[PDB]
This record gives C-alpha cells, structure tokens and sequence, in this order.
C-alpha cells in the first residue's frame, strides 16, 4: 500500500511486489566397508557351535 | 525581523529558505520540496560552530 499526499509528487500506484525462492536439494553420502569373508559367512548355514 | 514568535513559526511551519538535498553526492538546492523534510537552527539564529 502507499499513502496520498497533499504535494505535488509523482504518485506510486497500486504497487504488488511477485517475489519466488527455490529450493536446494542436499546429498549426503558416506563409504562403510564389508569385507567379502563375513558376508560369504552370513551367506551360509550354520552347524557346529 | 518580524518578531521573535513570527520567527518561532517561521521556523517550524515551513522551511526558512533553500537547504541542501537528499542522497545526492553534491549539495544542490532543493526547489520541489517533494519528500524532504529539515529544520536549521544555524539559519535561525546565523552563527557556526
């Protein structure tokens, strides 16, 4: 909005302010290893105690 | 010279005459008085510190 005036000034009209954010994605990645020997040993059936 | 309350008023109500402008790099004489707005009290009374 914009007030009147009495003076003699150029006055602003209806003035309507169009404003847009975006949006910022995030990645986050971390590397854990497995070895191959605990895996092929979960991969299989156990027998002895 | 017109009285010490005709100055008091002339002081107050309307500029005392030709100040300096607004957000400009050199001072140049208001003349429209659109959207400024000042007193001097060096004019007033006609000293400098």
């Amino acid at each position: 909005p914009t007030i009147a005036h009495g003076d003699g000034r150029r006055p602003s009209k209806q003035r309507t302010f169009i404003v847009v954010k975006n949006c910022h994605k995030h990645h986050i990645s971390t590397e854990m290893e497995l070895s191959m020997l605990d895996l092929e040993i979960l991969h299989s059936i156990p027998e002895t105690p | 010279n017109r009285g010490l309350y005709n100055m008091v008023n002339e002081y107050s109500q309307r500029l005392g005459g030709h100040p300096a402008t607004s957000n400009t790099e050199v001072q140049f004489v208001v003349i429209a008085g659109t959207d400024v707005f000042l007193e001097q009290p060096c004019s007033f009374l006609q000293e400098a510190f």
